[PDB]
C-alpha cells in the first residue's frame, strides 16, 4: 500500500537573545540509510525580518514555508504593505498547520 | 408580438420560427432529389461553387453519417454540419448500445424528434435544414426518409426539395403513375443515377456539367459519394442515347 | 437574452395586488359551481359539472369530487389539471403524517400545507399560480366536522356553509338566508341541491349534470364514512326533494 | 432556478416593489398594539362581510410565536404564515443552542432580517405584510412591542397600529397615550386598545380581537362577551 | 418587427440579423489574406500604426495552434483570440486521445460547431470575426475561412476585412496565372503585394506588414513567422511593384 | 493508489566544470522478467534540458506527454519562444514538482523518481531531483534506486564538493559515469548492458548519445 | 449560456383565459379529424391519413399508435408533438407502473400520466403547451373497456363515443344519432367508417384510412405459447385488406 | 439605442454599445501616463478627490515585484482585475518558479474582459489600465482597454485630456526612449508629459502618484513627501 | 424592462446611480476626525412620536476599535454591518491582532457591486466608517454602494449633506480637540435637522485609542447641547 509520508532527517535549532534570535539547521537530507544532499537548505529568509524551519518530511515541509511566504506577500497586498508581526506570523501559521488536521504536514516547525 | 420571436403559439395556433425556419431551407437556392433502385437507393443535389476562390472539393451538402447511411441537407452550411455532427454521435451511440447498425428510419425519427424539442423548448432556436437520409435496410431494403424543422418526418417512395421542388415532385409522380411501381426497376446503380439526372434535367429544364452536380449512392453494407469523374462517365452515357 | 418575454407573474401591482392572483380567480368564476355545508351530524358536497355532453360517460367519471383519505375529501373548482397535481401532493401528505405519528393528519394541517404550495407560486419561482379553489370536507377527534376553503393565494378559511366558482354572490346569499345551527345532514342536502337549481346556468337541474358527496358518522358507531353518490344516487335523492 | 431581480432601484431612489408591498398592508385588516405598566395588548379588526364563518377554526390573527410572545400583523394572509413559521422554527432553536428563549427584540430582529432578505434576493417579492411583535423577555417584567415592515426596519413603540385607516387610529393614540404615565392596570390598558379600534371598525360585536399578554409566558384570549363589556361601557360614557 | 433585436430569432426571410450585424464588424476591420501553395500555406495582415509611439514588430496579430496551425483574423480582435483559445483546447484534447497532431480539416469543423453553437441561443453573442487559418497534415496542405454564421469552407484564396474585394480580386489573378500551383517562398512576396495592394482601402495611416507561413519543405510542416532578411525582400518586392 | 507494473531502474547523474551528465539504462522490466529492451528514459526538453525518469513506464510515457504539450503550451503568443522566454530547466523542474507532490496529496502517486538536468541562461549548471512523494534535493552528484547506493559513491569520489566542479573536466566526468554504469550492470539484477547518455553543455549544448553499451567487463577470475 | 428561460410562458390574461392553452385548442382545431366509439365487446379508434406528398409513404407513418398491449391512442393537432408524447407515454407505463406492480397500467391512470406531462408543459419554465388533443382506447380487468379524450390543459374526460380535429361538430351529432348502449364492436365500427366518410374529402380506402380497435385477446398475435394466463394483446390496428372488406357492405 | 440594453446585441452597424459606454467611464476618470525606456518603465498618475476635505483616490497598484499598474474609471474594477493578475502572477512563480511575462498577463487581462462582452446578464468591465513591468525581454508598457483590447506601447496616456500627454510623448519619442541608467530623469519626462493635461490645477504633493520598475529596480510607489522631487 | 448591471450612455451603472439617491433621502449622519478621536453623531427622525426613539439603532459598533454610522435605506446596513464584525473578528482570529480600518473598509466594499443577475440590487444605504489603528491612527471613511471609498476629515450623508460639507469645510482645521469637534457636530446637526434638536433626536459616539468604540448616554449628550447653545449666545 502507498505511504504517503517519508523522513528526511535533520535537525534545528532555535534561540532568542535580548535584541537578536538565531535559527540553525543541519544542511543534510536523507532517506533510509542514504545521503541525498550534504548541502540542502532547510532555513529560510521568509520577509519582514522572519525565519522560518519546517524540519521532517521535507515535501511536506516545502509546502509549508511556500505557503506561508506566500501568506506574507498576500498580508502586504491587502493591509498596504504592513509588516508581519512575529506573533502573527505564528498564529497564521497555526491556521496553515490545523487547515490540514486530519492529513497533517509531518514536520516540526520552527520560527 | 414576441410570440413571433420564439417557439410559442399564435392566436391563431402557428409557430411562425418553425414557418421561418423553413424559409432559411431554401437560402443556398439548391434543388435535391432521391430516388430508389432494387438494390440502390440514390441521391442527388446541385452543387454550386460561384467564387472562383473556392476549393470546390470542400464544397458540400451530402454527408457520410455511418457506414450505410448518408444524408443530404437542404439548408445553410452551418446548420448543416451541426445536423451532421449530431447524427453521426447518435448512429455511432446506437450501434454501442444495441449491438446492431442504426437503421435509416430509426435515426430519422430522433433527429425528427430533436428538432421537435426546439419548437417547444424556448431557448432553442429550430435548425434552417431540411435533412433527407438514404439507406438500403437490412429490414425494409431501400429507404428515403426526410426531416424538416417542425419535427416531422415519414417515408418516401421517391422525393424532392429546394426552391424548385415541386417540378421536380410532380414530375416524379407523373413516371410512377405511368410505371405502376414503387422504384426504378434497374439492376445496377449506374443506371439508377442515370434516371436521376435524367429526371432532374427535365423537371428543371437545365444542363449539367461534371461540376454541377453532386452524387451519393446507397448499397447494401456501404453508402458512398461520387467523384466528378464518376459523374462525368454518367453524363457520357445519358448524353449517348 | 430572456428578460424580454418574461411576464413577472409573482409582482405587485401599484395598487398592491397581485395580477396573476386576481386573474386566477377570474377564471375560476367561470368553472362549474360547487357547494359545502357543513352540519352538526355531518357535512355535504354538492357540484356542478361543466355543461355536459349527452354521450360522455357519467358514471366512471371524475370532475368535481375526489378523496384526499378515509376522512377528507375535497371538491374542485378551476383546471382540473391544476387540481389533480395538488390533490396527489396532497394524497402523499397526508399519508407522511400517518407514517410519521400512527394518525390521521388533522385537517387544518393538510389544509395549511396545500395553502402554502400555492403561497409559494405567488412569491417565488416566476411560474403562474394554480387556477384553483378547493372546498375542503373533512373529519377529526379534535375539531370534528370542518369545511375549508383555499384559493390561488394560498389563503385559506373556515365555513359552516361555502360556495366556490361561478354565482358565489347569489349562492352565498341564499346560504346564508336558510342555513341554521341545529341543522342536519339530510336537511344540508336538500339545501345545498335546492341552492345550485336556483344558482345553476342551466334550463333545469338534472343527475346527469351533478357530481354529490357526504361524509358522516352514519356508520356503526364512532366511526366516519365517505359516501361519493352514484349516478343513480343522485337521480333518487333529485327524485326525494322535489326538483324533478 | 428563476433569478430575475424583482426589487429594484427607480431613478427618483424608490424601491417600488417594497413600495408596493406596503400598499398591501395598507389594505389589510386594522391591527393595535398598545403596552401599558405591566402588560402589552394586541388588538385586531375583523371585517364583517363575512357572515357563516366558523370562528373556531378560523385562523386567529395573533399568532404564538413562543409561550411569552406573540405576534400580529396587517397584510396579505397567506404571506404571514410564512413568516410565522420561520419565527417559531428560530425560536425554538435559539432555546436550543443558547438554553434561554429569545427576547422580544431578538425574534423582531430575526423576523426583520428575513423581510429585508426578500427586498434584495433573486427570484423572490417582498412580503406584504407588516408585524407587530409583542412580549416579555425571560425573567423580566418590562413590556416589549415591536414593529416591522416589508422594507426591513423594525423600531420600538410604546403604542402603535398597522392596516387600513390606521392613519386614524394613530392619530386617536397619539393624542390619548401619555409617556410619563402608561395604562396601570389590564384594564385600563384593553380598554384604551377597544377605544382606538371603536374610532375604525364600525359595530363591536364579532368585529374586534384582544389578546392579553403578561409576563411570565401569561398570554389569554378575550371572548366575545367580555370585549362586548367593554364596547358597551365606552358607548354609555360618550354619550355625555 | 423587432426580429434583429435578439439572436438566434428567425426573421420572415428566414435570416438571422445578429449575424448579418456581426459580419458588418468584420468588414470595419483590418484586411487579412490566406494564400495556398504547393506544400503549404501562407498568412497575412494589415497592422494598422496608430501611432509613433506602437513598438514595431510587437503587437503580434497572427496566432499559432498546437504547432502545425496557423490563424488569423479580422475584425473584433478580443473575440478572435477567444476562438484561438478554443481551437487549441480542440487541438489538445485530440492530440490526447487519439495521438496524431489534428487535421485541418478536422479542426476546421471544431471551430465550425463552436462558433455555429453561439448562433443557437439569445444568451451570447456571435462572434464578430472572420477567420483565416489553415496548415499542412498528413494529407497535405489545407486552408480555410470561417465566418461568424459557423460557415466555412476550404479555399485556394481568402481573404477579409476592409480591403476584401481588392484582395479577392488579386487573389482570383493568381489562380488564373498559375493553374500548376504557386511556391512557398513565391507566395510568401505576393501576400506582401497583396496586402499592400489592399491598402489602399485604408490609406489615412500608413502600416505594418506582418507575414506567417507553413510549409512541407520551407518550415518542415510547421507553422514559423516571417522575419529579418526574408521579411524585408517580400517588403522590397511589394514595394517596387505599387510603383 | 497504486503498483507499478513496468519499471526502469536507475538513473545517475553529475555537474562538470561546464555542464552536466545524466545517463540511464534501456530496460523495461516486467517483475523480474526482463521484458522490453528499447526503452528510452531520458527525455530532452528543448536544447537545454533533459529530464531522466526511473519507475513506472506507464507514468513515464505520461510524463513524456506533459512535457511535449508544455513545449507546444509555451510556444503559444511567444515571439521569444526560441530565445529569450525558452523554457528553462528550472521552469520544468518545479512544474513536475508541483504535479508530483499534488499527485502524492491525493494519494494517487506518479510511481516515479525523477532527475532534471540542464544549463540555464546564465550559463549556471542545473541538477535536481524529485520523486512520487514529491520530496526534492540538489546535489553535485545525483541518482535514483540501485545509483543512489552505488554510483553516488563513485561519482563522489570525483566531485565531492562544490568547489571541485571547476576541477573537473567533461572528459573526466563522462569517464566516471561510464564506469558507474558498468558497476550497476555487474550488481543490479534489473539492469542492461545498452543504455543512453546525455551531455548538456553551456558551449557545445545538447550531445544525447544512444546504443551505448557496457564494455572492458572483468569475468575471467570467475 | 444556458437556459435562462426558467419563467412560465403560459399567463392568466385579465380576462382569466391562459393564452398559450387556448391558442393550442385552436391549432387542434386546424387538425385532421379523429374519433373513438365504445361498444358492449370493445372500442375503435380512427383518423384520416392526410398525405403531405404521394410520393411519400404513408405507411410509414403511424396516427394510430399501441401504447400498451391493451391500449391504443390516436390525435387531432401537430404530429411531432404527438410522437413525442407517445414515446413518453409507453415510458412512463412502465418507469411509474410495470416496473412496480409487475403488470401493464389501467387505462383511467396511464391517461393520468400523460395528462400530468401535458399539464406540466402549461406551467413550467420555458415551455409551450402541447398542440394535440388524444384520444385514449383501451381494456383493464377491473373496469372492462374505456375511452378517454386529453386536452393540451390535461384535461380528460371519458367518453362513450366522441371526436376531435376539423369536422368534429359534425361528427360528434352523427354519433349522438347512432350510438346506443347495445352496439357490438363490428356496429362500431361501421359507425366509425360511416361518421368518418363525412369529414374526408378526397379517396376513401384502407389506404387513406387508420383504424385500430381495442376488442378480444388475441393469442395469434402474442409471438409465444406456454402460458396459460398470457392470452396476447386486445390492442388489434385493422389491415388495409379489413378495412375495405367493410366499405363494400357500407 | 434599441441595441444598447445589454452587451449580448450587435448594432446594425456591427457596433457594442455597452462596450462602448464602458469605453465611456474611462474618458470621464482622472488623466494618468505611462513611458519606458530600455532599463525602466514608469507610471505617472493624477490622483482625485472629492473634497477638500477627503483624501486623494490610489490609482496605481502593485502586481508583483516586477509588475503593476495604474487605472482610469470604475476603481472596484480595477481591484478585481488587479487581483486576477497578481493570483496570475503568483500561479507563474509557485508552479513553474517562472516570473510572469508582461505579454503574458496583457493575453489574460484580454480574455477576461472579453467573456464578459459576449454573454448575457454580465457587463463590460468598466476601467483602462496602463501596465508596467521588466521582465527576461527588458522593460514594458501595456495599455488595456475593456473592450478586451490590449497594446503594447512605447508610451501612453488615458483619461480626460489625455490627448495632450499622448502627443507631447509622440513628439519626444525619441528623447525618452534614451534615458538608460537614469531614473529620476525618466520620471521628470513623465511628470512633463502629464502637465501638458493639466487645466487650471497644478501638480502638488498630495496629488501627484509615481511608480518605477526597471533592472535593478522592484516596482515601488511614491506619494506624499516623496514626489516633492518632481514638482 | 433592461438588465441590473447595464450602463447608462454616459457610462456610469444605472442602479448604483438610483441608490444614491435612495441615500439622500436618508437622515443626516455626520462624522469628524481629529488627533484626539473621531466623533460620529446622527439624526434618529423618529416618523411619530409614539415610537420609542432609543430602539432606532442607527450607529453601530464593529469592533472595539472600529464604529459605524448609515444613511438611507437603513434595513441594507444589517448583513453589511454582519458582514464587517465578522471579517473583524476573523482578522483577529487568523492574526492575533486588531485590524486596521482601511482594510475593513476595503472588505465591506467587496460586498457592494457582487449584485446582477450575488444579490439582486445594490445596497440603498450609505456608511461612515470610523476607527483608530497603530500605522495611520485615526481614520474615516465613506463607503458607498458603488464600491468606492474615500478617506475624509470630515464628512455629512444624508438629506442635509451638501449644507453640511460646506458648513464642515469651513469649520474644520487640524488641530481641532475631541470636545471641539463634539459640539460641531451637533451645531451643524442642529443646522439641517428638520425638527428641533435634542437628545432623544440626535445621538453621538466617539472611537479613541485608550477607551475604544463608545456611544454616548442622553444624559451626556443633553449637556454638550445645552453647552453648545450658551457658547453661541456668548457673542
Ligand atoms: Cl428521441
Amino acid at each position: 500500500q502507498f505511504n504517503p509520508y517519508g523522513d528526511n532527517g535533520g535537525t534545528i535549532l532555535g534561540i532568542a537573545g535580548e535584541d537578536f534570535a538565531v535559527l540553525a539547521g543541519d544542511t543534510r537530507n536523507i532517506t533510509d540509510y542514504s545521503i541525498n544532499s550534504r548541502y540542502e537548505p532547510k532555513v529560510f529568509d521568509c520577509g519582514d525580518n522572519i525565519v522560518m524551519s519546517a524540519n521532517g518530511f521535507a515535501a511536506d515541509g516545502d509546502a509549508l514555508v511556500k505557503r506561508f511566504k506566500n501568506s506574507v506577500k498576500w498580508y502586504h497586498f491587502d493591509h498596504n504593505d504592513k509588516k508581519l508581526s512575529i506573533n502573527s506570523a505564528a498564529r497564521n501559521i497555526q491556521h496553515l498547520l490545523y487547515g490540514k488536521r486530519f492529513f497533517p504536514y509531518y514536520v516540526h516547525t520552527i520560527i | 408580438g414576441y410570440d413571433r420571436h420564439i417557439t410559442i403559439f399564435s392566436p391563431e395556433g402557428r409557430l411562425y420560427q418553425v414557418e421561418y425556419a423553413f424559409k432559411a431551407t431554401n437560402q443556398t437556392n439548391i434543388n435535391s432529389l432521391a430516388v430508389r433502385g432494387k438494390d440502390c437507393t440514390v441521391v442527388i443535389s446541385q452543387k454550386k461553387v460561384p467564387d472562383k476562390l473556392l476549393d470546390p472539393t470542400t464544397v458540400s451538402y451530402i454527408f457520410c453519417i455511418s457506414r450505410t447511411i448518408g444524408m443530404v441537407v437542404n439548408g445553410p452550411i452551418p446548420d448543416a454540419r451541426n445536423a451532421a455532427l449530431r447524427a453521426k454521435a447518435e448512429a455511432a451511440e446506437f450501434r454501442y448500445k444495441y449491438g446492431y447498425d442504426m437503421p435509416c428510419d430509426v435515426l430519422a425519427k430522433r433527429m425528427a424528434n430533436l428538432s421537435q424539442i426546439y419548437t417547444q423548448r424556448a431557448y432553442m432556436r429550430p435548425l434552417g435544414v431540411i435533412l433527407t437520409f438514404v439507406s438500403v435496410d437490412e429490414e425494409l431494403g431501400p429507404s428515403i426518409y426526410k426531416t424538416d424543422p417542425a419535427g416531422y418526418y415519414v417515408g418516401y417512395k421517391a422525393t424532392a426539395t429546394g426552391p424548385k421542388q415541386q417540378e421536380i415532385t410532380t414530375n416524379l409522380e407523373n413516371h410512377f403513375k405511368k410505371s405502376k411501381i414503387d422504384h426504378i426497376n434497374e439492376e445496377s446503380w449506374e443506371k439508377v443515377v442515370e434516371f436521376a439526372i435524367t429526371h432532374m434535367i427535365d423537371a428543371l429544364g437545365t444542363e449539367f456539367s461534371k461540376n454541377d452536380l453532386e452524387v451519393g449512392v446507397a448499397t447494401k453494407d456501404k453508402f458512398f459519394t461520387l467523384s466528378a469523374e464518376n459523374i462525368e462517365e454518367r453524363l457520357v452515357a445519358i448524353a449517348e442515347q | 437574452g430572456s428578460r424580454r418575454y418574461d411576464s413577472r407573474t409573482t409582482i405587485f401591482s401599484p395598487e398592491g395586488r397581485l395580477y396573476q392572483v386576481e386573474y386566477a380567480l377570474e377564471s375560476i368564476s367561470h368553472a362549474g359551481t360547487a357547494i359545502g355545508i357543513m352540519a352538526s351530524d355531518g357535512i355535504v358536497l354538492a357540484a356542478e359539472r361543466k355543461v355536459t355532453s349527452t354521450l360522455l360517460e357519467q358514471d366512471t367519471s371524475t370532475e368535481k369530487l375526489y378523496k384526499l383519505n378515509d376522512k377528507i375529501a375535497v371538491a374542485v373548482a378551476g383546471l382540473t389539471a391544476d387540481a389533480e397535481i395538488l390533490i396527489n401532493t396532497a394524497r402523499i401528505h397526508a399519508q407522511n403524517y400517518l407514517k410519521t405519528y400512527n394518525e390521521d393528519i388533522p385537517v387544518e394541517i393538510l389544509v395549511r400545507r396545500l395553502s402554502d404550495i400555492k403561497q409559494g407560486y405567488t412569491q417565488h419561482g416566476g411560474l403562474r399560480p394554480f387556477g384553483v379553489s378547493f372546498i375542503y370536507a373533512g373529519y377529526d377527534d379534535r375539531y370534528g366536522y370542518q369545511l375549508y376553503t383555499s384559493n390561488p393565494s394560498g389563503n385559506y378559511t373556515g365555513w359552516k356553509a361555502i360556495s366556490v366558482g361561478a354565482n358565489t354572490s347569489a349562492a352565498q346569499t341564499l346560504l346564508q338566508m336558510d342555513y341554521k345551527d341545529d341543522m342536519k345532514v339530510d336537511d344540508a342536502i336538500e339545501l345545498a341541491l335546492k341552492t345550485l337549481s336556483k344558482t345553476t346556468d342551466s334550463s333545469a337541474l338534472t343527475y346527469d349534470r351533478l357530481e354529490f358527496a357526504t361524509i358522516r358518522k352514519g356508520a356503526n358507531d364512532g366511526e366516519v364514512y365517505q359516501k361519493i353518490f352514484k349516478p343513480q344516487e343522485i337521480k333518487d335523492i333529485l327524485v326525494k326533494t322535489g326538483i324533478t | 432556478g428563476y433569478d430575475r431581480a424583482l426589487s429594484i432601484f427607480s431613478p427618483d431612489g424608490h424601491i417600488f416593489q417594497v413600495e408596493y408591498a406596503l400598499e398591501a398592508v395598507k389594505r389589510g385588516t386594522c391591527a393595535v398594539g398598545v403596552k401599558g405598566k405591566n402588560c402589552v395588548v394586541l388588538g385586531c379588526e375583523r371585517r364583517s362581510t363575512l357572515k357563516l364563518q366558523d370562528t373556531r377554526i378560523t385562523p386567529s390573527k395573533v399568532s404564538k410565536i413562543d409561550s411569552h410572545v406573540v405576534l400580529s400583523f396587517s397584510g396579505l394572509n397567506a404571506d404571514s404564515r410564512i413568516l410565522i413559521e420561520k419565527a417559531r422554527v428560530e425560536a425554538q432553536s435559539h432555546r436550543l443552542t443558547l438554553e434561554d428563549p429569545v427576547t422580544v427584540e431578538y425574534l423582531t430582529r430575526y423576523v426583520a432580517g428575513v423581510q429585508q432578505r426578500y427586498t434584495q434576493s433573486g427570484g423572490v417579492r417582498p412580503f406584504g405584510v407588516s408585524t407587530l411583535i409583542a412580549g416579555f423577555d425571560p425573567r423580566d417584567d418590562e413590556p416589549k412591542l415591536y414593529q416591522t415592515e416589508p422594507s426591513g426596519i423594525y423600531s420600538s413603540w410604546s403604542a402603535q397600529t398597522i392596516g387600513r385607516n390606521s392613519k386614524t387610529v394613530r392619530e386617536f393614540l397619539e393624542k390619548n397615550y401619555d409617556r410619563k404615565e402608561p395604562p396601570a392596570t389590564v384594564e385600563e390598558c384593553v380598554k384604551l386598545t377597544v377605544r382606538s379600534l371603536l374610532e375604525v371598525v364600525q359595530t363591536g360585536a364579532k368585529n374586534i380581537e384582544i389578546t392579553v399578554v403578561k409576563p411570565d409566558s401569561d398570554i389569554v384570549a378575550l371572548s366575545s362577551e367580555e370585549i362586548n363589556q367593554y364596547v358597551t361601557q365606552i358607548e354609555q360614557e360618550k354619550q355625555e | 418587427t423587432g426580429y434583429d433585436l435578439s439572436n438566434s430569432v428567425f426573421s420572415p426571410d428566414g435570416r438571422n440579423f445578429q449575424v448579418e450585424y456581426a459580419v458588418k464588424a468584420v468588414e470595419n476591420g483590418t484586411t487579412s489574406i490566406g494564400i495556398k501553395c504547393n506544400d503549404g500555406v501562407v498568412f497575412a495582415v494589415e497592422k494598422l500604426i496608430t501611432s509613433k509611439l506602437l513598438v514595431p514588430q510587437k503587437n503580434v496579430k497572427i496566432q499559432v495552434v498546437d504547432r502545425h496551425i496557423g490563424c488569423v483574423y479580422s475584425g473584433l480582435i478580443p473575440d478572435g483570440r477567444h476562438l484561438v483559445n478554443r481551437g487549441r483546447e480542440e487541438a489538445a484534447s485530440f492530440k490526447k486521445l487519439y495521438k496524431t497532431p489534428i487535421p485541418i480539416p478536422a479542426f476546421a469543423d471544431r471551430l465550425g460547431q463552436y462558433v455555429q453553437a453561439h448562433t443557437l441561443y439569445n444568451s451570447v453573442r456571435p462572434f464578430g470575426v472572420s477567420t483565416i487559418f489553415g496548415g499542412v497534415d498528413k494529407n497535405g496542405a489545407h486552408l480555410y475561412m470561417l465566418e461568424p454564421s459557423g460557415s466555412y469552407w476550404g479555399y485556394k484564396g481568402a481573404a477579409t476585412g476592409k480591403g476584401r474585394q481588392s484582395a479577392k480580386a488579386e487573389l482570383e489573378k493568381l489562380v488564373d496565372h498559375h493553374p500548376e500551383g504557386l511556391s512557398a517562398r513565391e507566395a510568401v512576396k505576393q501576400a506582401a503585394k497583396i496586402i499592400y495592394l489592399a491598402h489602399e482601402d485604408n490609406k489615412e495611416k500608413d502600416f505594418e506588414l506582418e507575414i506567417s507561413w507553413c510549409s512541407l519543405s520551407e518550415t518542415n510542416g510547421l507553422h514559423k513567422f516571417v522575419k529579418g532578411d526574408l521579411l524585408q525582400e517580400a517588403i522590397d518586392f511589394a514595394q517596387k511593384e505599387i510603383n | 493508489t497504486q503498483q507499478p507494473i513496468v519499471t526502469g531502474t536507475s538513473v545517475i547523474s553529475m555537474k562538470y566544470d561546464n555542464g552536466v551528465i545524466i545517463a540511464a539504462d534501456n530496460l523495461g522490466s516486467y517483475g523480474s522478467l526482463l521484458r522490453f529492451n528499447g526503452v528510452e528514459r531520458l527525455i530532452p526538453v528543448g536544447d537545454n534540458t533533459v529530464v531522466g525518469i526511473s519507475g513506472d513506464i506507464s507514468d513515464m510515457q505520461h510524463i513524456e506527454r506533459l512535457l511535449k504539450d508544455l513545449v507546444t503550451e509555451n510556444a503559444y503568443d511567444n515571439p521569444l519562444a526560441d530565445a529569450e522566454e525558452a523554457l528553462e530547466p528550472s521552469y520544468i523542474f518545479e512544474y513536475l514538482a508541483t504535479v508530483m507532490y499534488q499527485r502524492r496529496s491525493k494519494m494517487n502517486p506518479l510511481w516515479n523518481a525523477i532527475i532534471v538536468a540542464g544549463v540555464q541562461s546564465n550559463g549556471d549548471q542545473f541538477l535536481r531531483y524529485v520523486n512520487l512523494l514529491g520530496v526534492t534535493y540538489s546535489s553535485p552528484t545525483l541518482a535514483t534506486g540501485f545509483g543512489a547506493h552505488m554510483a553516488n559513491p563513485l561519482l563522489r569520489k570525483v566531485v565531492d564538493r562544490e568547489s571541485d566542479i571547476p576541477k573537473t573536466t567533461v572528459q573526466v566526468a563522462e569517464e566516471a559515469i561510464v564506469n558507474a554504469m558498468r558497476v550497476l550492470y555487474y550488481r543490479d539484477a534489473r539492469s542492461s548492458r545498452n543504455f543512453s547518455l546525455a551531455i548538456i553543455d553551456k558551449n557545445t549544448g545538447l550531445t544525447f548519445k544512444k546504443n551505448l553499451q557496457v564494455e572492458n567487463m572483468k569475468w575471467d577470475f570467475a | 449560456m444556458t437556459d435562462r428561460y426558467s419563467f412560465s410562458l403560459t399567463t392568466f390574461s385579465p380576462s382569466g383565459k391562459l393564452g398559450q392553452i387556448d391558442y393550442a385548442l385552436t391549432a387542434v382545431k386546424q387538425g385532421v379529424t379523429s374519433l373513438g366509439i365504445k361498444a358492449t365487446n370493445g372500442v375503435v379508434i380512427a383518423t384520416e391519413k392526410k398525405s403531405s406528398s404521394p410520393l411519400a409513404m404513408s405507411e410509414t407513418l403511424s396516427k394510430v399508435s399501441l401504447l400498451t398491449p391493451d391500449i391504443g391512442a390516436v390525435y387531432s393537432g401537430m404530429g411531432p408533438d404527438y410522437r413525442v408524447l407517445v414515446d413518453k407515454s409507453r415510458k412512463v407505463a412502465h418507469t411509474s407502473y410495470k416496473r412496480i406492480y409487475g403488470e401493464y397500467p389501467p387505462t383511467k391512470l396511464l391517461v393520468s400520466e400523460v395528462a400530468k406531462i401535458m399539464q406540466e408543459a402549461t406551467q413550467s419554465g420555458g415551455v409551450r403547451p402541447f398542440g394535440v388533443s388524444l384520444l385514449i382506447a383501451g381494456h383493464d380487468e377491473f373496469n372492462g373497456f374505456s375511452l378517454y379524450q386529453v386536452d393540451p390543459s390535461g384535461s380528460y374526460f371519458p367518453w362513450k363515443a366522441t371526436a376531435i380535429g376539423k369536422g368534429s361538430v359534425a361528427a360528434k351529432t352523427f354519433l349522438e344519432k347512432r350510438w346506443n348502449d347495445e352496439l357490438e364492436l363490428e356496429d362500431a365500427i361501421h359507425i366509425a367508417l360511416l361518421t368518418l366518410k363525412e369529414s374526408v374529402e378526397g379517396e376513401f380506402n384502407g389506404d387513406t384510412i387508420e383504424l385500430a380497435i381495442i376488442g378480444d385477446e388475441n393469442p395469434d398475435l402474442l409471438g409465444y405459447t406456454g402460458i396459460p394466463t398470457d392470452k396476447g394483446p386486445r390492442f388489434r390496428k385493422l389491415t388495409s385488406q379489413e378495412i375495405n372488406d367493410r366499405l363494400e357492405a357500407l | 439605442n434599441n441595441y444598447d440594453g445589454d452587451t449580448v446585441t450587435f448594432s446594425p452597424t456591427g457596433r457594442l454599445f455597452q462596450v462602448e459606454y464602458a469605453l465611456e467611464a474611462i474618458k470621464q476618470g482622472s488623466v494618468t501616463v505611462g513611458l519606458r525606456s530600455n532599463t525602466h518603465a514608469v507610471l505617472v498618475a493624477l490622483k482625485r478627490n472629492a473634497d477638500e476635505l477627503s483624501s486623494y483616490q490610489k490609482k496605481i497598484i502593485k502586481c508583483d515585484e516586477h509588475m503593476g499598474l495604474s487605472l482610469a474609471g470604475l476603481a472596484p474594477d480595477a481591484r478585481v482585475l488587479s487581483n486576477y493578475l497578481r493570483q496570475q502572477c503568483n500561479y507563474s512563480s509557485l508552479v513553474f518558479n517562472r516570473k510572469l511575462a508582461v505579454e503574458r498577463a496583457g493575453h489574460l487581462l484580454c480574455d477576461k474582459a472579453q467573456k464578459n462582452t459576449q454573454s448575457y446578464g454580465g457587463r463590460p468591465y468598466g476601467v483602462g489600465l496602463l501596465i508596467i513591468g521588466y521582465d527576461k525581454s527588458g522593460a514594458h508598457l501595456l495599455e488595456f482597454q475593456p473592450s478586451g483590447n490590449v497594446t503594447e506601447l512605447y508610451g501612453t496616456a488615458i483619461g480626460a485630456r489625455s490627448q495632450g500627454a499622448k502627443t507631447y510623448l509622440e513628439r519626444t519619442l525619441d528623447t525618452f526612449i534614451k534615458i538608460d541608467g537614469n531614473p529620476d530623469e525618466l520620471i521628470k519626462a513623465g511628470v512633463e508629459a502629464i502637465s501638458q493635461s493639466l487645466r487650471d490645477e497644478s501638480l502638488t504633493v498630495d496629488n501627484l502618484s509615481i511608480a518605477i520598475v526597471g533592472k535593478d529596480t522592484p516596482f515601488t510607489i511614491y506619494d506624499g513627501e516623496a514626489v516633492a522631487k518632481y514638482i | 424592462d433592461r438588465g441590473v448591471s447595464t450602463f447608462s450612455p454616459e457610462g456610469r451603472l444605472f442602479q448604483v446611480e438610483y441608490s444614491l439617491e435612495a441615500i439622500k433621502l436618508g437622515s443626516t449622519a455626520i462624522g469628524i476626525a481629529t488627533k484626539e478621536g473621531v466623533v460620529l453623531g446622527v439624526e434618529k427622525r423618529a416618523t411619530s412620536p409614539l415610537l420609542e426613539s432609543d430602539s432606532i439603532e442607527k450607529i453601530v459598533e464593529i469592533d472595539r476599535h472600529i464604529g459605524c454610522a448609515m444613511s438611507g435605506l437603513t434595513a441594507d446596513a444589517r448583513s453589511m454591518i454582519e458582514h464587517a464584525r465578522t471579517a473583524a473578528v476573523t482578522h483577529n482570529l487568523y492574526y492575533d491582532e486588531d485590524i486596521n480600518v482601511e482594510s475593513l473598509t476595503q472588505s465591506v466594499c467587496d460586498l457592494a457591486l457582487r449584485f446582477g443577475e450575488l444579490m439582486s440590487r445594490p445596497f440603498g444605504v450609505a456608511l461612515l466608517i470610523a476607527g483608530h489603528d497603530a500605522d495611520d491612527g485615526y481614520q474615516l471613511f465613506h463607503a458607498e454602494p458603488s464600491g468606492t471609498f474615500y478617506r475624509y476629515n470630515a464628512k455629512a450623508i444624508g438629506s442635509g449633506s451638501e449644507g453640511a460639507q460646506a458648513e464642515l469645510l469651513n469649520e474644520w482645521h487640524s488641530s481641532l480637540t475631541l470636545k471641539e469637534a463634539e459640539l460641531l457636530v451637533l451645531k451643524i446637526l442642529k443646522q439641517v435637522m428638520e425638527e428641533k434638536l435634542d437628545e432623544n433626536n440626535a445621538q453621538l459616539s466617539c472611537i479613541t485609542k485608550q477607551d475604544g468604540f463608545k456611544i454616548y448616554d442622553n444624559e451626556k449628550t443633553a449637556e454638550l447641547i445645552k453647552e453648545l447653545k450658551e457658547k453661541e449666545a456668548a457673542e
